[PDB]
RNA sequence: GUUUGGAGAGUUUGAUCCUGGCUCAGGACGAACGCUGGCGGCGUGCUUAACACAUGCAAGUCGAACGGAAAGGCCCUUUCGGGGGUACUCGAGUGGCGAACGGGUGAGUAACACGUGGGUGAUCUGCCCUGCACUUUGGGAUAAGCCUGGGAAACUGGGUCUAAUACCGAAUACACCCUGCUGGUCGCAUGGCCUGGUAGGGGAAAGCUUUUGCGGUGUGGGAUGGGCCCGCGGCCUAUCAGCUUGUUGGUGGGGUGAUGGCCUACCAAGGCGACGACGGGUAGCCGGCCUGAGAGGGUGACCGGCCACACUGGGACUGAGAUACGGCCCAGACUCCUACGGGAGGCAGCAGUGGGGAAUAUUGCACAAUGGGCGCAAGCCUGAUGCAGCGACGCCGCGUGAGGGAUGACGGCCUUCGGGUUGUAAACCUCUUUCAGCACAGACGAAGCGCAAGUGACGGUAUGUGCAGAAGAAGGACCGGCCAACUACGUGCCAGCAGCCGCGGUAAUACGUAGGGUCCGAGCGUUGUCCGGAAUUACUGGGCGUAAAGAGCUCGUAGGUGGUUUGUCGCGUUGUUCGUGAAAACUCACAGCUUAACUGUGGGCGUGCGGGCGAUACGGGCAGACUAGAGUACUGCAG
């Protein structure tokens, strides 16, 4: 399943900006609903929580699969937050919105879903297709003139492109040198709290 | 009768076998004397692999191939020089190895530059 | 050496600290139930009655063993009613091989059943492989056929007749089996080996085919599959203390493939037990699985290996091999047929029915692929198996749209009547059609099979390429504290809620509804069950003055434990190497499915056990030494 309903409420409860553009975050950056002034009592739990929020809230990523992303980040040999961000960071819809053919991670799942990317030569419409070192990300035929993509080659600038990530051509082909260490990744999170809720 | 059969492993519509040496009586998917090689079918070529000095030494005591088990040791030659007929070397097909990620990146990274 | 790995909260009191139980948050399932429900991939599905079973299938095959000629075919023949021949072919029958595998179930079993490691100088092994020798010679039958009898049926008798690779006598074998004598050698005592040498006696066979040609007998070795014995390991219960007389041991016979009270006659009086014998209860065991920081705890569904059984109980026969599921004989229960004399059955194979239960599927499609049986082979058989159908039963993946959109509509709900929430949400304006839908292409799995030249069950499925339009696609639980999420109204100790503490007594964040919110999402909750939290059986890792806990006090049996020092063994301990620890699983890496689940390949893991070799500090055994512990002697002393 997807989450479809209202994005600015869930970026309001947890007081942070998810997608980043958003005027109605700015203007009521307090929790949303009737009770969403009314002062909250302070807990750990919380606070551990609503890092998750924050994590699976930016990426799209439902709690049955960001459980299994935690288990292999985990099991991986480096620090698991670190591990974690990095995993999150290979899904191709994401890819994708870092790579600035798209306008927000749900307009990068839709993209990928929908058919319209192919990865060394082979189409994929798995959103949480996991990118690795020296995949070739490329656009089918048919979308290269699509209205919205052809809004997207000239919309260049919204945000920086990482170092992993490199576009080369025109045709808004996508490269990837590496996986991201942590300082490559920016995001608004404190990853240490994640690993402390599942350590619960 | 010890004879040479194939054992079916994999998931279905994905037949993987493996070459074993195996009692006649012993059902299909059961203990095994040996593994002494595998056979993908699904594969092309079908992919073939046998550890011809076993192949050699049960043929020698008198283990019995199955009829496709006795077309592959015909491919990879191990019949034919158990026998002493000609055509030892075989006529193994092996898959053309696809080209390396890191120089199909390094091949982007010029032509786009 | 070594980081990859441990979270707590509520509840005894006016308050406190401690002790201690109870309860909760996590994870898991062959699940069930309630609400809800779009698609696909890969798995999985009688846990109860080893209850009873309608119906169809689950084991056959060989004309290159044989006489034959019912069906086809071909050749005569015709009058067209039939009648011959052929043997390409083949019903029934004789004969060979298979039917002991494969599939099911877990009733029994607390046992060498199972796991792991050994032993066999105590043994068997059809078909298969590879050496050697041979395959001589006669004979008498019978099924089928034909005639006829008995019986309701199931079945069965007599006569006549025919064949073989069916059966039977003899020769040859001197490798082989038995006995006597006798030489060498290796050990582990019986013994083993040298096919040791030697004398005496003895042991087999089968033909067919004319083609890739298949067979027969003895014997040497191998391979495979077993049999039997033993060490060690894994349940509760002394409110179960004695049990055993073929029982423990011996000799002479018998028996088996083989050892052995396995059996038997005699002789000796033994054997097993608080390191729980004999009883009682429960249970198939394991690789593994679940949980856990680990140790541990729980568990044995699927998948894989052993074992056990096949309506209940007993028995043997055939065979290389038998718990003989779809064999036989007997007894019993039950169902059925009968002419009342007598007969016939066995789903714990696949599918299916009734029943029991909270609950578990289709009276599919193929032998195309892999494995198996027979056949020289073409081939035939195969409910093994490969697939399909049904059930969110589980796991994994994807969709139910994306961008923009205001000081922010209507409507709903609060209010300090200012407004504030729902909410960028919606409306609207453009943008993409994944998955479903409608067309047109269309597999891999088959270096297969037959070499006759056709052959894919799944399947016109999966997957590609076009078309139309946001178009068809969201629910469930919770919101007092644990524990994320609060207000109004309705009943006022009522109706009700609740895992615990506790909430309802006409102002409830706990009851019911609504608005709003939170957590999850094609699922969400509840019940049941196991581990965790629980250091709450504590080996890791707890206690006993007063919280639960020192026997009323001694003596002493088994057991546990052991001062200083020399030498020695190398049992414990430790190093190293080899063998083994099946596959799968697990874990690391890498690859293949669009990703994932899943699958494959290669390491590790498999903590153990066995063999060889090394060390001797420490524990222990063995042989000594010493006096500080312990005891004795002597001289005093108090009670
Ligand atoms: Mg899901
Ligand atoms: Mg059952
Ligand atoms: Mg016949
Ligand atoms: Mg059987
Ligand atoms: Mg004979
Ligand atoms: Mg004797
Ligand atoms: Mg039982
Ligand atoms: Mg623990
Ligand atoms: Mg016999
Ligand atoms: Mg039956
Ligand atoms: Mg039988
Ligand atoms: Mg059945
Ligand atoms: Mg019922
Ligand atoms: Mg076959
Ligand atoms: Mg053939
Ligand atoms: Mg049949
Ligand atoms: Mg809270
Ligand atoms: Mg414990
Ligand atoms: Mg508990
Ligand atoms: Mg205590
Ligand atoms: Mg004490
Ligand atoms: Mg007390
Ligand atoms: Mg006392
Ligand atoms: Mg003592
Ligand atoms: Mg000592
Ligand atoms: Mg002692
Ligand atoms: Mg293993």
């Amino acid at each position: 399943a997807r989450y479809t309903g209202p994005a600015t409420r869930k970026s309001r409860r947890l007081g942070v900006d998810l997608v980043g553009g958003d005027q109605s975050f700015e203007k009521r950056p307090y929790p949303p609903g009737q009770h969403g002034r009314a002062r909250i009592k302070e807990s750990e739990y919380r606070q551990q929580l609503q890092e998750k929020q924050k994590a699976r809230f930016s990426y799209g990523v439902m709690e049955k699969q960001f459980r299994r992303y935690y288990e292999e980040a985990n099991r991986q040999p480096g620090k698991t937050g670190d591990n974690l961000l990095r995993i999150l960071e290979s899904r191709l819809d994401n890819v994708v919105y870092r790579a600035g053919l798209a306008r927000t991670r749900r307009m990068a799942r839709q993209l990928v879903s929908h058919g319209h990317f192919l990865v060394n030569g082979v189409k994929v419409d798995i959103p949480s297709y996991r990118v690795s070192q020296y995949d070739i990300i490329d656009v089918k035929e048919k979308s290269l003139n699509t209205l919205p993509f052809q809004i997207a080659r000239e919309t260049a600038g919204e945000r920086p492109i990482p170092s992993w990530l490199q576009v080369v051509g025109e045709r808004q082909r996508i490269l990837v040198h590496q996986l991201p260490e942590r300082a490559q990744i920016d995001v608004p999170l404190t990853e240490q709290l994640i690993v402390e809720l599942y350590s619960k | 009768a010890v004879k040479i059969k194939l054992t079916r492993l994999g998931k279905i519509r994905n037949p993987q076998y493996r070459i074993i040496v195996a009692d006649a009586r012993t059902r299909r998917d059961g203990r095994a004397i040996e593994v002494i090689g595998r056979y993908h079918p699904k594969e092309e070529p079908s992919l073939i692999q046998i550890d011809s000095e076993r192949a050699q030494y049960w043929l020698g005591v008198g283990a019995q191939p199955t009829e496709p088990v006795l077309a592959l040791l015909k491919i990879t030659g191990d019949w034919q020089k158990f026998k002493g007929l000609p055509g030892a070397e075989g006529t193994l097909k092996v898959k053309e190895p696809k080209p390396s990620k890191l120089d199909l990146f390094n091949a982007a990274l010029a032509e786009a530059e």
